[PDB]
Formats: C-alpha cells, structure tokens, sequence
DNA sequence: TATCTGACACGTGCCTGGAGACTAGGGAGTAATCCCCTTGGCGGTTAAAACGCGGGGGACAGCGCGTACGTGCGTTTAAGCGGTGCTAGAGCTGTCTACGACCAATTGAGCGGCCTCGGCACC
DNA sequence: GGTGCCGAGGCCGCTCAATTGGTCGTAGACAGCTCTAGCACCGCTTAAACGCACGTACGCGCTGTCCCCCGCGTTTTAACCGCCAAGGGGATTACTCCCTAGTCTCCAGGCACGTGTCAGATA
C-alpha cells in the first residue's frame, strides 16, 4: 500500500532532525546571489558557519511554508497539495509586505 | 542553471518532514523561487552589513544580526 | 516648483510572484 | 502651561512649497507628526545599534547611510542617500 | 545665520540634534549625522506631502483629510512596505474590484 | 435582486470611514472588562480619545479578520462564510503565540 | 452581558465593509470572542502602563504605546 | 565578598551592572536593578534547563542535545509564547501524533 | 595575545549540577543557552530603558526592572519571576 | 535538589477559544 | 438667495532655546606583520539523482434536494442631545536628604592551555 | 570481545575587573494648591434593533469519467573524503593627529493668545 509506506516515511523524517539539501549546490547558488548583489571590481568571500546557519534558517522556514499550505489544501477536503494553496498561504502570511 | 540543485527529491523530503502525502508537478518551481526570494533579501541584508564594516568576508554574525532584524531570531550560532 | 523624480508603481503581488520588469 | 514643540511649521512650509493652494486638517497634521517621529526614532536605534555592533562610540553620516540603506525600500534610499550625500556636501562648503 | 539655512533644508538641525544627543544613543555625536537625518526626513515628508496634496487635489477638495492620506498610502508599493503593520485613524479601508 | 442589494452596501460601506460600532455599549464592554482586571477596593476611570482610539483599532483589527475569512470561504469554492474559515485564518495568522 | 452590546447589524457592517455577500448564523460569536481576546490583552497592557506611574486615569498614551509594543502602530492621537 | 553570595544566586550581578552602566540604557542605574534582573536571569535558565534535563531524562540519555531542547521548549504554552519566532539549530519538528 | 570571551557557561553548568548532578550537556546546547539568556536580558534591558524613557525620568530602578518583567513574560511565569525577584532584593537589603 | 512548582499544562489552540478551568 | 456657524489662517510678546568662541583629552585613522582559512584541482566510489512505463486511487464535472438565509412589516427599547450638579484627580511649584558617579589600591575571581577518562563503533 | 576515536570534565597558572573607602553634585518624594473632565441624573424623541412569516438558492451527497503522480526497473553524473598548495586577509600592536563635550556669553524664533473670514448648513 502506498498510504502505508507514505506515513511510514512521513515518521521517519519527522524523527530525524538533518539537513535535506546537499551543500556544495546551495553554496554556488548562494554564491551567485551575493555576486548578483556585488559590484564587478571586488569579490566577497564567504565562512563556514554563514552558510550552514543560512540554510539551516531557509530549511525552517521552508518546513513552515510546506505544513501551513498543507494544512491549506487539506481544509479544502483534498490532500493535494496546488499552487494556488501556497500562493494564498503566502498571501494570508502578511510577510514581505 | 544554478537553482537545480533542488531537485525533486529534496523537496519531496521537505514535504514528507512538513507531513504532506501527495505532491502536485506545479509545486517545485514555486517552492525554487519562494527560496530564491527570501535568500536574495537575506543576502542583500548580510552584504549591507559586511560593507558597512569596510570587510571583505561575510561571517555568520551578520548572518545572525541580518536575521534577527528580519524578524527571525536564531540561535545555536552565536551573537 | 518641487516635482517627485523616482518612479512610481502599481502594489505588486508578491504571492504570484510577480516582477518590476 | 508648559508648551510643547512640534514639526507643524515646518510641515506647512514644505507643503506650501509643494503645493501653493491647499490646506490641512489637525488630523492629517497630528498623523505626519507621529510619522516623522516613528521614523526618526526607526533610524536612530538603528544607527545606534549598527555603531554597537562595532565596538563603536561614534555616530557620524556613515552609520546614519547605511541605516537609511537598510530602513527604507530600494528607490526610496536610493533617492534619500543621495538628498543627504547633497546636503552634506553643501553644508561642508565654509 | 541658523544651520538650516546653510545647508539649504527647510527642516531643524539643532533641534534634531538635541533630541539625538538627549536619547541615550550612544556617547558621542558626530558633524554630518543631524544634517543627514534632517535631509532624509525633510525628503521624505516632501513626498507624503505631494502624494496627499495630488490624491486630494484628483476629487476636487481644497484640505487634505485622512482619507487621502491612506489612499495615497495604500496606492504605493514602497510606501504599503515601510507602514505595512500601521494604521491611519479616520482612514478607512480602499476599495477593490 | 439580492445580489445588487449585497453590492450597493459593500460599495456604500467601502466608500464610507466612519465609524461602525456604537460608542456606549463599547464603553460599557471595556469598563466591565478592566473592572476585573484590577483589584476590587480601587478602580480606574477612561478619556474619550483612548476609548475611541481602542475602538478605532478593534474595527480595523476585526475588518482584516473578516476581509481574511471572506478570502478563505472564497478558496474553497463558496459564498458563504463559516466559523471553520475564521478558525483556520486566525491559526495561520500565527499571532496571540 | 455587556458583551451582547455588539449587535448583529453591526457585524454584518463590518462585514460587507469587509466585503462579505452572505454570512453564516455561527460567525457573530467567534467574532464576539475574538474581540474580547483582543480588547482584554489591550486593556491588560493599558492597566499595567498607568499602573507603573501611579496614576488612576488611563490615557490615550498609554493605549498608544500598546498597540505599539504588540506590533500594530496607530496614528492621528499620540507619539 | 562577592554580591552574588549575599543575594544567594548563582548568576554573577557584577558583570549585569556593568552590561547595564556601559549599556547605553540611561544616565544613572539603580542599584536593586542589577539583582533583580540576575535573579530573573538565574530563573529562567533553572527552569528552562530543568526542562530540557527530564526530556533528555525520557528518553533514557544523559547527554543533552538540540532536540531535546526543542521538545522541552515546544511543549509548554508559556515558553511558546515567550519563544515563537525564534528557530533552534538542528531541533526538528514536533510529530503530528 | 588572545583575549577572553565573555560566556555565561560556568554558571550554566553550576544551576545544572545544582538540578541534575548526572545529566550532561554539550556545547551546542550551551551555545543556544547563551544566546537565548543574551536575548532575555537585551530585551528586558531595552523594554526598561524604553519605560523610564516615557515618564521623562533619568534614573532605573528595580520598578522599573519589575514592570518590564511583568509585560514581557507571561503572567503564569512573571508571577513567579516578581516572587523571585522580591525575595532576591529583600534578602540583598536584609545584609 | 531543587524542583519547579509552577503549574505546567499542555500547549492550548487559540484559535479554537480553549478554558483553563 | 439671505443669514448663522465653525475651523483655518494671519498678527503680537518674549523667554527659553539656539548660536558663537577657547580648551584639552581620549578616540578613530594610518602602517606593519603573521598565521587561520579559503579557493581551486585531482583520484576514486558508490550513494543518489535521471529517465521510461504500467495502472490505479484521486481530482473534477453534473444532478437532486431541502434546510438555512435574506426580504418585508408591526413594534419596543435603548442610543444621544443637552442640561444640571458634584468632585476626585490631573497638573504646576517649593524643600532637601538620601542615592549615585568618580578616583586610588588591590586581591580573589574567571578563562586559556594541559591531561585524563569513559562511551561507542570497529574488526 | 579487544581497541582506537573523540568529546566531556578536572587541574595550573595567570591577568584584568569587581570591592572598599571617601567625596560632592543632584533629583524626585513629599506636601501644597488650583482648575477640569469624568461621573451620575434627568426629559424626551426619533433612528435603529427585534420578532414573525416565507420564497428561495446553493452547499452537500451521490454518481460517473478521466488521468497523472507513484513505484519498479535500468543507467548515470556529480557529492564527498583525503590530499595537495598558494595567498588574500582578519586579528593584533604602535603612533601621531584632531572632534567634540564642556563652559560661558549673547540673541533671534516659534508657541500661546487675539482677530478675522469664507465654505457650508439652515431657512
């Protein structure tokens, strides 16, 4: 059954409390984001701990974005999760505004 | 080019951790670009502050004062 | 004889993800 | 009978010099007034915070910059850095 | 000859002075500090006050009330983003399609 | 027609900005709510302009409330509004925590 | 029963104000609950603020500040 | 004879009062302040690591780690509304059941 | 020369011994301790300075300290935090 | 050798409107 | 269209706030040096990311209904203008005794650098 | 089951700050007095809330029809560990320069109090 193994896995990764996003390609998109930001003529290097405390918090607040659009889409008797759900998650969040 | 390295699989382990039991198609490029939106503002915010102090290195003090101006406190980390 | 000189526009919505263009 | 000051003058002028012909309510008055201030205060703590944040005792127009900088929106610092790098450069001229 | 005057700004410069050396910021105060602060103030006012002075004059009134100011407010993207979490009082909700 | 009736009042209502809540009971609501808040041989008297600025903030307060159920009885595909859409609002609001 | 002072046609103002067509019979008490959340924190902070100075006269300063201190900044009476 | 022997705490009072002189908080610091706060201090950080010593306990460990620290904190109302918008690295999530 | 930094870990780890004389902790534990107890402090700090600030006042003093921690805590936890506070003050100016 | 007497409840919902009691 | 009302706008008085000059002392900018860390590449290696295909549980459209909701009118109650009176409490002012900042000595307090020792996965 | 890896935990010194005592400028607690908006009551009338009756309309349950994530199988590109190595730069220490708090003195600037005056409501 698939519900079986889904809750199964659901369980397993809310025991666990790791990182779910290899490092070495959020680093170079972080990278080109902070040149994106940087003028050409000086380059900004970046730590060790910046990093992880970076994605630690992007991977918090992603974990909050994915329960509250699930629980979005799960209001409207449904358990699939739509675009339009994180959109209005987004919108009733009243942040970035 | 650089914003697939959060393929699928990352994203469905994201979802499994926030309890969700069935993924749309349409779900990984607005997870990518909310990501890329909020790191672009953090980024930004870290830059400021490592300029302002005439450095040429971003440590994770700025890290940590940039989010705790956001409105996101962090701890674990120091300052 | 003061005029504004930075560009004005529209409330974005930021939950559709919309750009400045 | 102990009066109170207030940025009302100073208001009126610059809106006399923006528009020749219009008027103003004590509302709207009271509520740039309590704008003004908010945002004054906004800006103070952070340029105190900032000079903190460098083992600093100092508040000179770096620190007040890049307040402004991290305060206001993209256009709008851009425009009021460059209103205070004006300024400045034309207070300096003695 | 005031200090306002010399640098050309219709706003105080003493008085925003005073009113930041007497709040307990830090232990010295700089030159250039008050004259900035007062010029980014006087810009900023300048703007608010066009953007009422315009939304009042667009429904044919002479006096700015409240209700101007919040449409001129809620009409900006910039200006909804720093006063996102503040109110106007007599203001009103605008109106939408 | 009940649906330009339902129109004409919320254009009427979205075009007004007085006030919406009568003053008296207001005044009895949050005398009898700070009577138990203090102690019993000692009470405290309230100004007009706090009494009006608290409610002025209510009404503001509860129009984004119902603005933000209305949008989710609107998600889910309905007119009419129920108590399970202000729940849900206030839970992804996240505030009062 | 002070709380029965909001009456009906008052919500169902606010509420097309809002920009609610049709309302349910269930939403005049949640709304009535949270508003008495709502005032009863405000009002405990307002207690404490004029309860510090020694005074026995609650005013507008002190409702302002707050509403401040939790976030939600009013205009047009103080500050 | 140190201050923090008379008062009968654990926290140190005269390094608070020196936080609190060089803190650019006011002119002049009491001197029932220091001890206060010490002692508020010295509270919390008993209570909240007494929580975080019986989770660690629960689960049979006798070291403490993160996630214990995020079980002891997210399960009290009170320090979930003390702390609710700040993360704990590497804590997890709180099981659905 | 390197200098010291100022943590707060020896009284962390006495208050520990004090409460569980066999449970550890580790250092990223006393990390998230440290700062969390830096916040508490920075914010009751700030709210008292902002306090006596608005009653045009230059000196604070432990009303203003008590009232600070009676609107930042809840009142579950600033009953007990104003109780421990009171006997700690008392028990100073006993001496 | 010291122990919390303060009373400690599970975490309430506000947004069902809960009682203490 | 003639008449009454109220909030906005312009004139005085002046005193507490704003402006100008000399001093010196600690704070910020400028040079100079070292060593922790970072960027960039190579050998490998398997864990994990990529891609094709079947079928089934889940999402979406259409239909019948019946029970809650808005419309319409007789009727009762409490909002509000407006006086009238009472008064506890907000607000400004004079005294001065106790609480707090500053300066010299110093000593017991807290941190950087060894050394040890138990928990655990390993072969 | 023996053993090496590694993270807590207890010494050994060692240095920069909390204590102590004495002095002096100062500030708000207290007592005093004066004036006002909050409190309670009265009369009354018309805007507005209330209860009862009923057509209706749409939220919901049921049915059926597509259909696209998901797991299974096979193939592969890059993640990471260990090792290599140079150098840009943060941290640290001296050093000479100068910005501004302090004090004193002198003087213009905007707030509170009169005095209009026209848009709007009323007749």
């Amino acid at each position: 059954t698939p519900s079986e193994l889904a809750l199964y896995e659901i369980r397993k990764y809310q025991r666990s409390t790791d990182l779910l996003i290899s490092k070495i390609p959020f680093a170079r998109l972080v990278k080109e984001v902070t040149d994106e930001f940087t003028t050409k003529d000086q380059d900004l290097r970046w730590q060790s701990m910046a990093i992880m405390a970076l994605q630690e918090a992007s991977e918090a607040y992603l974990v909050g974005l994915l329960e509250h659009t699930n629980l979005l889409a799960l209001h409207a008797k449904r358990i699939t999760i739509m675009k339009k759900d994180m959109q209005l998650a987004r919108r009733i969040r009243g942040q970035f505004i | 080019d650089n914003i697939q390295g959060i393929t699928k699989p990352a994203i469905r382990r994201l979802a499994r951790r926030g309890g969700v039991k069935r993924i749309s198609g349409l779900i990984y490029e607005e997870v990518r670009a909310v990501l890329k939106s909020f790191l672009e503002s953090v980024i930004r915010d870290s830059v400021t502050y490592t300029e302002h102090a005439k450095r040429k290195t971003v440590t994770s003090l700025d890290v940590v004062y940039a989010l705790k101006r956001q409105g996101r406190t962090l701890y674990g980390f120091g300052g | 004889l003061r005029k504004s000189t930075r560009v004005k526009v529209a409330p974005l919505q930021y939950w559709r993800n919309e750009k400045i263009v | 009978k102990a009066r109170k000051e207030t940025y009302s003058s100073y208001i009126y002028k610059v809106l006399k010099q923006t528009h020749p012909d219009t008027g103003i309510s004590q509302k709207s008055m009271s509520i740039l007034n309590s704008f003004v201030n908010d945002i004054f205060e906004r800006i103070a703590t952070e340029a105190s915070k900032l000079a903190a944040y460098n083992k600093k005792s100092t508040i000179s127009a770096r620190e007040i910059q890049t307040a402004v900088r991290l305060i206001l929106p993209g256009e709008l610092a851009k425009h009021a850095v460059s209103e205070g790098t004006r300024a400045v450069t034309k207070y300096s001229s003695s | 000859q005031s200090r306002s005057a010399k640098a050309g700004l219709t706003f105080p410069v003493g008085r925003v002075h005073r009113l930041l050396r007497r709040g307990n910021y830090a232990q010295r105060i700089g030159s250039g500090a008050p004259v900035y602060l007062t010029a980014v103030l006087e810009y900023l006012a300048a703007e608010i006050l066009e953007l009422a002075g315009n939304a009042a004059r667009d429904n044919k009134k002479t006096r700015i009330i409240p209700r101007h100011l919040q449409l001129a407010i809620r009409n900006d993207d910039e200006l909804n983003k720093l006063l996102g979490n503040v109110t106007i009082a007599q203001g009103g909700v605008l109106p939408n399609i």
